[PDB]
């Protein structure tokens, strides 16, 4: 839900 | 910090813009899963989101601006 959301962003921001 | 506050922005923004497309949301997020568990590059993450916004231009570039750089 906002678990799914919050785990993707997570990630996203780690990228750079 | 504000980064993932624009990261949780930004994901937000395409889970409401397939809202009636849950299975495209749904590929953006396993992307993101099979990038950390297989350990992928940038590069190959960057082809596949490109690929699946290949409608949603303005996503895309969004996208863009989490890259390295
Ligand atoms: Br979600
Ligand atoms: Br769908
Ligand atoms: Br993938
Ligand atoms: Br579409």
């Amino acid at each position: 839900l906002d678990d799914d959301l919050g785990t993707a962003a997570a990630v996203l921001s780690n990228m750079r | 910090d504000v980064e993932f506050s624009q990261a949780i922005s930004y994901v937000n923004k395409i889970k409401t813009r397939f809202a009636d497309q849950p299975d495209i949301y749904k590929h953006f997020l396993e992307i993101l899963q099979t990038y950390q568990r297989e350990q992928k590059p940038i590069n190959e993450v960057y082809a596949q989101v490109t690929h699946l916004f290949q409608n949603a231009p303005d996503l895309l570039e969004d996208f863009k601006k989490f890259l390295p750089d």
